[PDB]
């Protein structure tokens, strides 16, 4: 039997499968280490890899990947989890290696290959604590060019009043996600600061790993691709809606939570956001 | 503890020899700063971001 894990209930994912809407039709890019193409919960579509000594997208040397991925679009079935999006065409564009890290330049030439390829919508579950022109060109080039981008917010926790946002997510072009837990609370590592868009779960999320397993990570890492796979099932309800649409659907429906810095406008509610009237619960 | 300030422009060895007394499971990894890197937390894990010299450039810290 297949479970659900609780952040997909979390975000109201199950009311938009009810109405008939999985993610169909939509391309959603994982930029990250790669994801383990034969894991019988995960169909990936296509994809790519820009890591020089590492050049097959569907072996994940990591698991993050994998991990994140399943979030997105683990596949409806009888078997594992299930994602938010379980429809969604999903993408392996791996620009990390298996120690999880990756240079600018390949995080860009995967943002590059996304949008040449016509993805819907980037998920980077990654970050690191200074900018670069050419990166910020990278997402606003994909926004521009109609691409819903989000990320993770970072793990960095509290530093008095000082945002501890990353990049990408810290543009304004990208969606930065927090982290929270089965309660709504924030995760003690969940980056902060006016960057913090919203919260998703990222306390305990069950996912896939590579090797036909399945485990509980914690992370804004687990977080971003709640959101990702919610951007899909808005699109797959609303195919025309813009990437400024469905951002705006997203920000407008959270229930709200604490202030601000902490959590952003609140823990999305993706029942809500697909909906033609927007307003918070 | 769990963040090493006073390791910021220190060698990598004397760094890993420091963060070992005070966690002696941690699992370290050395990468190079300015890296882009995963966003998951892992409670056993201090990422070490070296500059050219293999000095600690930036403040080393859980997760
Ligand atoms: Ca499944
Ligand atoms: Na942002």
């Amino acid at each position: 039997a297949q479970s659900v894990p609780y952040g997909v209930s979390q975000i109201k994912a199950p009311a938009l499968h009810s109405q008939g809407y999985t993610g169909s039709n939509v391309k959603v890019a994982v930029i990250d280490s790669g994801i383990d193409s034969s894991h019988p919960d995960l169909k990936v579509a296509g994809g790519a890899s820009m890591v020089p000594s590492e050049t097959n997208p569907f072996q994940d040397n990591n698991s993050h990947g994998t991990h994140v991925a399943g979030t997105v679009a683990a596949l409806n079935n009888s078997i594992g989890v299930l994602g938010v999006a379980p429809s969604a065409s999903l993408y392996a564009v791996k620009v990390l290696g298996a120690d999880g890290s990756g240079q600018y330049s390949w995080i860009i030439n995967g943002i590059e290959w996304a949008i040449a390829n016509n993805m819907d919508v980037i998920n980077m579950s990654l970050g690191g604590p200074s900018g670069s022109a050419a990166l910020k060109a990278a997402v606003d080039k994909a926004v521009a060019s109609g691409v819903v981008v989000v990320a993770a917010a970072g793990n960095e926790g509290t530093s008095g009043s000082s945002s501890t946002v990353g990049y990408p997510g810290k543009y304004p072009s990208v969606i930065a996600v927090g982290a929270v837990d089965s309660s709504n609370q924030r995760a003690s590592f969940s980056s902060v600061g006016p960057e913090l868009d919203v919260m998703a779960p990222g306390v305990s999320i069950q996912s896939t790993l590579p090797g036909n397993k399945y485990g509980a990570y914690n992370g804004t890492s687990m977080a971003s691709p709640h959101v990702a796979g919610a951007a899909a099932l808005i699109l797959s309800k609303h195919p025309n809606w813009t990437n400024t649409q469905v951002r705006s659907s997203l920000e407008n429906t959270t229930t709200k939570l604490g202030d601000s810095f902490y959590y952003g406008k609140g823990l999305i509610n993706v029942q809500a956001a697909a909906q033609h009237h927007h307003h918070h619960h | 503890k769990t963040e090493w300030p006073e390791l910021v422009g220190k060698s990598v060895e004397e760094a890993k020899k420091v963060i070992l007394q005070d966690k002696p499971a941690a699992q370290i990894i050395v990468l190079p700063v300015g890296t882009i890197v995963t966003k998951e937390y892992r409670i056993d894990r201090v990422r070490l971001f070296v500059d050219r010299l293999d000095n600690i450039a930036q403040v080393p810290r859980v997760g």
